[PDB]
Formats: structure tokens, C-alpha cells, sequence
RNA sequence: GGACGCCCUGCGGCCGCUCAAAAGACCUGAACCCGGCCGGCCGCCGGCCCGCCGGCCCCGUCUCGAAACACGGACCGAGGAG
RNA sequence: GCGCGUGGGCCCCUCCUGGUAAGCAGGACGGGCGAGGCGGGACGAUCCGGACGCCGGGCCAGGGUGCGCCGCCGGGGCCCG
RNA sequence: GCAGAGGCCCCGGGGGCGAAGGCGGCGCGCAGGCCCCGCCGGACCGGCCUCUGGUGCAGAUCUCGGCAGCAGUAGCCGCUAC
């Protein structure tokens, strides 16, 4: 017998392939991952890690956000894992060039009204593939409502708010209420 | 079911099991007991019918009609489409309303071998589907969509033949045992309306072409991946394990001298 | 599908994934939400505050469209502005025709401050305007209306 | 899932399941209704052939601060709507 | 068995034994509010202000 | 009618698992299945039980799914099967149907003895 | 739906008859179980020419712990429980 | 993040407590059995070694080496198990 | 592995030149199991992909049906008798 329970702690899971059933995810990730394979550039390393993502763990990134990240770099090529979307709250969208895996109807007239190139995975490998002048942006992960009630609502130090609607005094009207 | 008789448990010292049992004393009202009710017994009220969101049934009937216009797709599905001229096939077919004319068309535009695959393929189906009014089972041919033209008398009792209008175009025929590449005959008029049938969706535009995999290998091979691709350092060599000592061969790669 | 459930994996385990010492029983902690404050008090504390209690006034009956107060931020007036009049409206500036958006006729009854507006004067038409909706109004050089 | 953190059911208990009023309502006669209502319509609009099926209704600001501005058919035009069309209500 | 704490040290030392998490040394809990305040004050100003 | 030459094929165990206490009672059948008694000696595998299922006893991939000839089998019913499934390897062999009839099964041997196809069950409804 | 002959005190039997076939009061005809005849002397696992050597407690079950002098189980087939 | 089982334990060491004691009733560091095959202590859930894919060769723990029953002889001392 | 549904099985899957089932013997798979051959049988049956579930039994003093050893055993002992 061999003791391997020591200084050894387990293995990890690390989703090292797409779920994906779309065809065209998997043929990206597949590619991304040769290119990655032949040259270890880590633009490459993390694009084929942002591929595998869950949906919930690749969120949305507006064209407002992406105009605030890109402010000191319009050169740049932004490239976003996930979906472009428009904010009407922006009156006035910069010319910026993005790549994502969609972007929505809305968006995608507004970058080209603006000037801006809309551009997809499969055209950043043909022109850049290592990733020069090319910024892996991501949305914000905690933004989803579930991410906020996780957590035990009603311990002291918790700050979560319940997931029902309770409507009573015990407990809710500060620490004394217990 | 099951539950018509009166049946009530004998109890305990009877020397015979507790499950409900009748005047006879024979067991009834359970599972495991022969004139007994189910444990769970099937019931009408299971949701037989799923949802499916308007922009999703679309773009699988939109997608049907792609792999429809694909050669290699029609040809794996099984339909036989080495004498048909041109995928898709449009043909300026007139009212037609005898199947001898419309099997006329169909030997000289080549779906003729298809409509022979389907006609001598009807046989008896194997299990209890025959009982239950399932008895013969044929292979699917060509689909026919028409628009403005009576072209159903003319092909409806060819074998295999199935057919349908521009404007309600099915997926479950589009896509026979879920698998997409029907060989499609469409008549001039179909064809030129699919356009139109597209604009009618009030507010629906068309998934936008995406790359396929002989574009992604064309990619991986051009002049730019290659020029970034960067040669790997050398492997290192395992090599099992020998005694040393055993020739003086194997001592000389550990000790030279 | 019956077939890809793991109920259908269990075959020939005998408890079924219910345990050897402790079997599945009809109902082991009671029916429902029971033993809240008893024996289940423990799981009412640490996950739902304010179950238990009575908190505030009580309106025997709520009149659902009187309550309804449905609320627009000064960030989306413009996105009111059809695309083909937005870009015109705002290159011209202009006080002597400027834009006027009547929120209640988009649905909005009353005018909130979360953004920012453009510099376009622009003329806003609601019931309410908060304190901030106002102010940002006023400093782009639009005039805060109250509509009949 | 089972207890922790979950939203506590407003699914009232099931009731008459076993015996007495039905209480449950199937849809598989929705497909059969909605033909069976056409023919209805069909075979009235053949009874008065030139008259519309269905008659003249007013335009009504729909109720409540919520629905105001919009309109909405109602039940029927008011006298003082028929003497300005100079119109009886027979 | 009324009590036992046989086996409890395994449990603990199995994944356990853990850290208390950065920021938790440096949070602001149970600090005087007079300096918390003038903290704020201070950082206010030039290089580490970070308003408008 | 010759296979590729291969190597010497190494069942690890020639006889079958059989299903603990099939011996004593028809109704367990000799079908095996894995014991879950709380106390199974089979289970335990104490000394001189009878051996457990493993992946261990696996055979080796080369010489895996093999048939005692040295071919692969291929299971064939019509001539069109042959022509397709049988398209030129020198690693499997044909086996005709139960269900194909000896009418049949003799255009099957035929085009497969003009293809070189080696065919197992060469004498089978032969009258 | 059983020709004829042969027999039987008779019962009934034997030959065969009809049929594609008895399929003969009925399709297929499993297991348990049993009678004839032939072969052995024997449970399981392993080794070998094969009756010797070695190993082997009765499962399911609650249980700290069951071969238990704990409980259920003669046998076999069908039905039988997220 | 979501959950399952569990919440009757028992035994060897070590210090323990009550009791005349107990294969008794309660504590406890660690380990074991539970849920660890296997060889040995004749037998033995826990003791001594050793913790298990399927095999072939070699080494050898613990326990032993008259015969059952695989494997021992040499030397010194005692000598009614 | 089971039972059904939608497809496929290049001249349109396998069948009275013998289907399913049953029985004996191989082979293949670590195994669930599969496959072939012979014999009985006498009309249906699958491989693959997608789909669906009243989908797999050794136990429940399990239900129902057969039926063993006990066993040619216990017994066939009232009212006088032929």
C-alpha cells in the first residue's frame, strides 16, 4: 500500500471542453485550441478557457460598458466571450471594433452606424489569432439576481436578502427582533 | 381499475401476508397482487405537449430548408438523388392533376428512383403496431411545395410522395426521424414565394451564415495562424531501465570512463 | 426522459438511495412547512428571516391601478425619440423647437434622475419629477413640464 | 432544493382528487373548440348574409389611472351619442 | 454514548484547518468611528481621492 | 480466407463469471450480478469465494473482440452489406444472419467468394 | 374429426388412415416435478485427463456484531415496488 | 453552487471516573473494526503483520519449522510444562 | 437489456429455400449480455440514429397458478352381525 492521502489534496474539475451542442462553438474551441496548442500565447490560453464557460459564467457586455473599457484604446480590438448588446441609456455609441460570439440586432446597427467594425471569432483567427491589439474583456459574473440571495439570510453577519416574502417581525427588524 | 372490489386487510395471526384481500380471501387492491390497481396508474393529466419559442420552431424549419438545398445532407438522410440534376430541384411544373403525368415529370427531373425506394419498400411493421391500426411501414421520398399550382391530385398517391404549401411548410416533414435533408421538388412558383413566405413573418430575419468546419481547417492552414504557430521544444526521451553493470555497452552511458 | 434519470440507475440497490439505517418513511419531519418553531427552528432562523410575525398597517382591500406608479430615469427619455429624430434633435441643439417627450403617453408617470441626458435641450412631460430629474433637466437647458 | 435556501410554496393543497366535484379541467377539447366555434360562425354569417356578424360598439378610454389613454370597444353607443348622429336607439 | 469526541479532529483535519480570508484583517469592523471618519477625510484629498 | 498475422491472444480467465448461489437455486440464475448483501461472503470476497467481475480481467485491445481465426466478425444480411461493410479490409469476416435464408445465403456466399471475403459460417442451411 | 385390416369376452390395444403436419381435442408446449433406457457417484471454486489435492458456514435483513439456538424463505413459472 | 447519507456505534492502546468487581457503566489523544480482502495467533468483525485491478517470476514481513501441516539445524545454560 | 414511435437499411432491410418462440452446443465481451450452428416450431422479425416509458426480481408471514418430498404415510375405530 502507498499512503497518497498526504501532502495530496484531490483533483480539481475544470470544464476542458464546450457543452455546447451549437456546431459552431465547438469548431472555435477547437481551432482556438490548436492555435493555442502550436503557440502558447495566453490571449489564446484564456480565449479557449472564456469558450468553455457556462452561459451564467459568460455574461452580457453592453456597448456602454464596452465604450467606457475601450475610452484610452480605440485602436484596440475589443473581444468579448459573450453577447454585444445596445443601451439606449448611451445616446451616442464610439467607433470601436468588437468581436463576440452574437451580437444583437440592436448593437450590431449601431457599431456599424458609428463606424465600427462587428467582427467574429472566426474573422479574428483569420486576421489575429495570437491576439495582438486585441483586449479579453468579460461582464460582470455577479450581476445575475440568484447570485445575490446566495448566502444564509437571517445570520447576523450575512447582509442577503430572503428568498421569499416573509412580511413578519421576528427576525427581519434588526438583531434584538431574534 | 383495481379499486372495484371490496377488499380489506385479514390482519395479523391468520398466518397469511397483510396485503388487502377479499371474501374469498383473495389478495386484491395492490401491485403485486393479480386483479390489483398500479402502484402509480397512468393518468391523463401528464403534460403530452411541450412549448417551443416562435423564433426557435422557425429556425429549425429555416435550417430544414438549408440542409434541403445541401447535396451531401439529402444523400446521407437516404433519399436517392444521382440522376436529380440540380439541389435544389425547381421545376416548372402546370396543374397537374393525373399521377401518370406527374410520375412523367418526375422520371425526367431523375426522383424517379426515390418514388421506386418507397414503393417497394412497404412491409408489414414488426410488434404490436400492426394491431394498433400501424400495420405497413414505407420509406419517405421526395417532398413536392407548390404555390398557385394543382399539383396534389397529380402526385398525393405516388408512394413515399409527400406534399405541402409555401406558406405552412412542416418541419416534421422537412426532417423525416429528426434527421434534415429531404429532397425537396419545388415548383417554380414555391420557389420564387419562399421569399416572400420569409418577409410575411411580421418580425423575424434569418439566422445570420456562420463558418463551417472546411472553413475553420482552411483558417488553421492559412498564411497568418502559421506565421504566429511556433516550433516546440524538442521531447525528452524515456528510455526503460537496464542494469548498468550488466554490459559494459550500458555502464559507458552513466560512466564514459 | 424516464430512460437518462437516475431513478432507473438504482436498479438492484435495494433502499434506492434512502440509506440502510434510515429508510424513506411516509412523511419522517411532518407535513409541509411544519415544526417552524420547534424542531425545524433551527432551518426558519438561518435561512428565513421574518416568517414568523405581523409587521405593518393592513388595507383590507388595495386598489391595484391607484398603487400602480410606473417610473422612467432621465438616462432613457431619449431612447423615447425615434433613431431618425434622436440624431437630428441632438445635432441641432435648438431651444426654439426642442424635442418634447410626454412620458405618461409612453407609459411613465413619473421622472427620476439614474443617469445622465445629453446636452440637447429637451422638453419632459410628467406627473411627478423627482429632485435630481429637475436638476439634470434644468442644467442641459430643458424645461420640466407637468402634463394633464 | 430539500430545506436550505427556498422559496416557500403558495401551491394550495389539491383538493376532491379522489371523490366528488371534478376539479380538474383538460385541454384536448381545444383543438375541436376552436372548429367547432368557426362553424358556429359560418353558418350565422350564411343566415344573414349581407349583415356584419358582429355589430357597431363605441370606442371606450379603457378604465382605471393605468389604461387612460388607451381605448377600447364597450357594450354599447349612448342616446346622447345617437341624437348627435341624429339616430333613435330602435 | 451521551458525548464523543473521538473522530471530531479527523473531521476537522480532513479539508479543514482553514484560513479566516483576507479582509477580515484589514476590515473596519469594531474600529473607532472618529478614526474611520477621518480616514475618509484624508483620503479625500489629491492622489487617493477618487471623486469627480 | 487469411488473417493478418497478430499475436498470441490471451484470454485472462476461460471460464464464465457466474452469479453468487446460482448453484444452489434454479431461481437465482447464473447471470452475473454484482452482490449487495450487508453480509455477503461473496461480497467480502473471503478466501475461496468465487471470483469477482473486474476490469482487470479485461482482454488486451490489440487482440480485443477477436474471433479464434484471427478475423473480426461482421454481420451480414444482404449482398449489398457485404459489398459496403466488406470494403477491401484484410482485419474482419463475414457472418451470415440466422434469419437469411439458404436460398439467399447462397448469392452471399458467391459474391463473397469473388470478393475473398472469408465468410464463418461457410456451412450453415447447406441441403 | 380418424379409412381398412388385425385382434380382443369385452374394455381397449395394434397397424396405419385423413392432413403439409396430427395439429387427434387439440398452436408453440418452458420451469418445477416424475417414469423408462444408457453413463457416473456425485455441492461450489482452482489445478490437472477428471477423481484426487487444496480452499469454501445460508442467503436476504435490521444490527456495534448473524452460520446463528434472531427473523423471512419447500420448489418453479408469471405478475410485483420513486 | 446544489445535494446525499449519517446523527443506536463498537474495539485496541493511554490516562481516567463510579462500583466489590465485571465480556459493567460512563470520559479521552491516536488508531482500528464498522466499510480492509490477504497470511498468522488451532478456532477469533477489531489482536500480530500487511490494506485488495488481472497474472507470471523473484524477495520476504508477521508467525513458525517431530508428524497431521508448507518449513531447522548448530551451539551455551536450565530442566518433574 | 426490454417494449412501442419517427427515420434509415443503393434497385430498396431479413422471412414457408422456414419469422418469433423453445432446446442442446460453440464463439465473443471484465461483465450486463450478444452472436452463430443443429434440432423442434410454423408467421413474422430486426441492426443503426432520434424519441417515449406501466423498462430488467431471489426474498416482501409477497399475489396467482402448478406441484414435490413426506407417502402408499396418517386414516377409512359410534349405533351388537352376518
Amino acid at each position: 500500500g502507498i499512503d497518497l492521502k498526504t501532502g495530496i489534496k484531490k483533483r480539481k474539475v475544470e470544464r476542458k471542453e464546450p457543452k455546447s451542442p451549437n456546431p459552431y462553438i465547438r469548431l472555435l474551441h477547437n481551432a482556438f485550441k490548436v492555435v493555442y496548442e502550436n503557440t502558447g500565447e495566453d490571449f489564446t490560453k484564456v480565449l479557449t478557457k472564456r469558450l468553455c464557460l457556462s452561459k451564467t459564467n459568460r455574461p452580457v457586455l453592453s456597448v456602454s460598458r464596452l465604450a467606457h473599457l475601450m475610452h484610452k484604446r480605440e485602436d484596440k480590438i475589443a473581444v468579448v466571450a459573450s453577447t454585444v448588446t445596445n443601451d439606449e441609456r448611451l445616446v451616442t455609441i464610439p467607433r470601436m471594433t468588437i468581436c463576440a460570439l452574437k451580437f444583437s440586432a440592436t448593437a450590431r446597427s449601431r457599431i456599424e452606424k458609428a463606424g465600427g467594425r462587428c467582427m467574429s471569432f472566426d474573422e479574428l483567427l483569420a486576421e489575429k489569432p495570437t491576439g495582438d491589439n486585441c483586449v479579453l474583456l468579460q461582464g460582470r459574473r455577479s450581476c445575475r439576481a440568484v447570485c445575490k440571495k446566495f448566502g444564509s439570510p437571517g445570520r447576523p453577519n450575512s447582509h442577503v436578502k430572503p428568498k421569499g416574502e416573509h412580511k413578519g417581525r421576528r427576525g427581519a427588524r434588526g438583531r434584538h427582533s431574534w | 381499475a383495481g379499486v372495484q372490489c371490496t377488499a380489506h386487510s385479514w390482519g395479523p395471526g391468520r398466518a397469511v401476508a397483510r396485503l388487502p384481500r377479499k371474501h374469498g380471501g383473495i389478495g386484491a387492491y395492490a401491485n403485486f397482487a393479480r386483479g390489483g390497481h398500479m402502484a402509480h396508474p397512468t393518468t391523463v393529466i401528464r403534460r403530452w405537449c411541450r412549448k417551443v419559442n416562435l423564433n426557435q420552431r422557425r429556425y429549425a424549419v429555416a435550417s430544414a430548408l438549408a440542409a434541403s438545398a445541401n447535396a451531401a445532407l439529402v444523400e446521407a438522410r437516404g433519399h436517392r438523388i444521382a440522376d436529380v440534376p440540380s439541389i435544389p430541384l425547381v421545376v416548372d411544373t402546370d396543374n397537374v392533376t393525373k399521377t401518370k403525368d406527374a410520375l412523367a415529370i418526375i422520371k425526367a427531373v431523375g426522383v424517379l428512383r426515390d418514388v421506386e425506394r418507397c414503393k417497394d419498400s412497404r412491409h408489414i411493421r414488426a410488434g404490436r403496431g400492426k394491431m394498433r391500426n400501424r400495420r405497413y411501414i414505407t420509406r419517405k421520398g421526395p417532398l413536392v411545395i407548390y404555390n398557385t399550382e394543382d399539383v396534389a391530385r397529380g402526385f398525393r398517391n405516388l408512394p413515399g410522395v409527400d406534399l405541402c404549401h409555401v406558406s405552412s411548410i412542416r418541419l416534421l416533414e422537412l426532417a423525416p426521424g429528426s434527421h434534415p435533408g429531404r429532397l425537396i421538388l419545388w415548383t417554380k412558383s414555391a420557389f420564387a414565394s419562399l421569399d416572400d413566405v420569409y418577409a410575411a413573418k411580421q418580425n423575424y430575419t434569418l439566422p445570420r451564415s456562420c463558418i463551417t468546419q472546411t472553413d475553420i481547417e482552411r483558417i488553421l492552414q492559412s498564411d497568418a495562424v502559421q506565421k504566429t504557430f511556433v516550433p516546440k521544444r524538442d521531447p525528452l526521451v524515456i528510455e526503460r531501465k537496464v542494469d548498468p553493470f550488466s554490459s559494459k555497452e550500458a555502464l559507458a552511458r552513466l560512466d564514459p570512463s | 426522459p424516464t430512460r437518462i434519470r437516475k431513478s432507473r440507475k438504482r436498479r438492484g440497490h435495494r433502499q434506492m438511495g434512502y440509506g440502510r439505517v434510515g429508510g424513506h418513511r411516509k412523511h419522517p419531519s411532518g407535513r409541509g412547512k411544519a415544526g417552524g418553531l420547534q424542531h425545524k427552528r433551527t432551518s426558519f432562523d438561518k435561512y428565513h428571516p421574518g416568517y414568523f410575525g405581523k409587521l405593518g398597517m393592513r388595507n383590507y382591500h388595495v386598489r391595484r391601478n391607484i398603487e400602480y406608479n410606473p417610473t422612467i430615469n432621465i438616462d432613457k427619455i431619449w431612447s423615447l425619440i425615434p433613431e431618425e429624430q434622436r440624431d437630428g434633435f441632438l445635432q441641432r441643439k435648438s431651444t426654439t423647437e426642442a424635442p418634447v417627450v410626454d412620458v405618461t403617453r409612453f407609459g411613465f408617470f413619473k421622472v427620476l434622475g439614474r443617469g445622465s441626458l445629453p446636452q440637447c435641450p429637451i422638453i419632459i412631460k410628467a406627473r411627478y419629477f423627482s429632485s435630481d430629474a429637475e436638476k439634470k433637466l434644468r442644467e442641459v437647458g430643458g424645461v420640466p413640464l407637468l402634463v394633464p | 432544493a430539500m430545506g436550505r435556501n427556498v422559496a416557500f410554496s403558495n401551491m394550495r393543497r389539491y383538493k376532491c382528487t379522489n371523490k366528488g366535484p371534478n376539479l380538474i379541467k383538460n385541454w384536448f377539447n381545444q383543438p375541436a373548440r376552436k372548429i367547432r366555434r368557426r362553424q358556429t360562425r359560418l353558418q350565422k354569417a350564411k343566415a344573414i348574409f349581407p349583415c356584419p356578424l358582429q355589430k357597431l360598439r363605441p370606442s371606450v378610454t379603457r378604465c382605471s389611472q393605468k389604461f387612460n389613454l388607451t381605448q377600447r370597444i364597450g357594450r354599447g353607443f349612448t342616446l346622447r351619442e345617437l341624437q348627435g348622429v341624429g339616430l333613435s336607439a330602435g | 454514548k451521551n458525548h464523543t469526541s473521538k473522530n471530531q479532529n479527523r473531521k476537522d483535519h480532513r479539508n479543514g484547518i482553514k484560513k479566516p480570508k483576507k479582509s477580515a484583517y484589514t476590515s473596519h469592523k469594531g474600529m473607532c468611528p472618529k478614526y474611520l471618519r477621518n480616514l475618509r477625510r484624508s483620503r479625500a484629498n489629491d492622489p487617493r481621492q477618487s471623486l469627480r | 480466407i487469411h488473417p493478418l498475422p497478430h499475436k498470441i491472444i490471451i484470454k485472462k480467465r476461460k471460464n464464465k463469471f457466474i452469479r453468487f448461489q446460482s448453484e444452489r437455486f434454479v431461481r437465482v440464475k447464473p447471470s452475473w450480478r454484482k452482490p449487495r448483501g450487508i453480509d455477503s461472503p461473496m461480497r467480502h470476497q473471503y478466501r475461496g469465494q468465487r471470483p469477482m467481475v473486474s476490469i482487470g480481467y479485461g482482454s488486451d485491445k490489440e487482440t480485443r473482440f477477436m474471433l479464434p481465426c484471427g478475423f473480426f466478425k461482421h454481420r451480414i444480411s444482404t449482398v449489398h452489406e457485404l459489398k459496403t461493410l466488406f470494403m477491401n479490409n484484410k482485419t474482419h469476416a463475414a457472418q451470415i444472419a440466422h434469419g437469411v435464408s439458404a436460398r439467399s445465403r447462397k448469392q452471399i456466399l458467391e459474391e463473397a467468394k469473388k470478393m475473398g471475403v472469408r465468410v464463418l459460417n461457410a456451412d450453415a442451411k447447406l441441403r
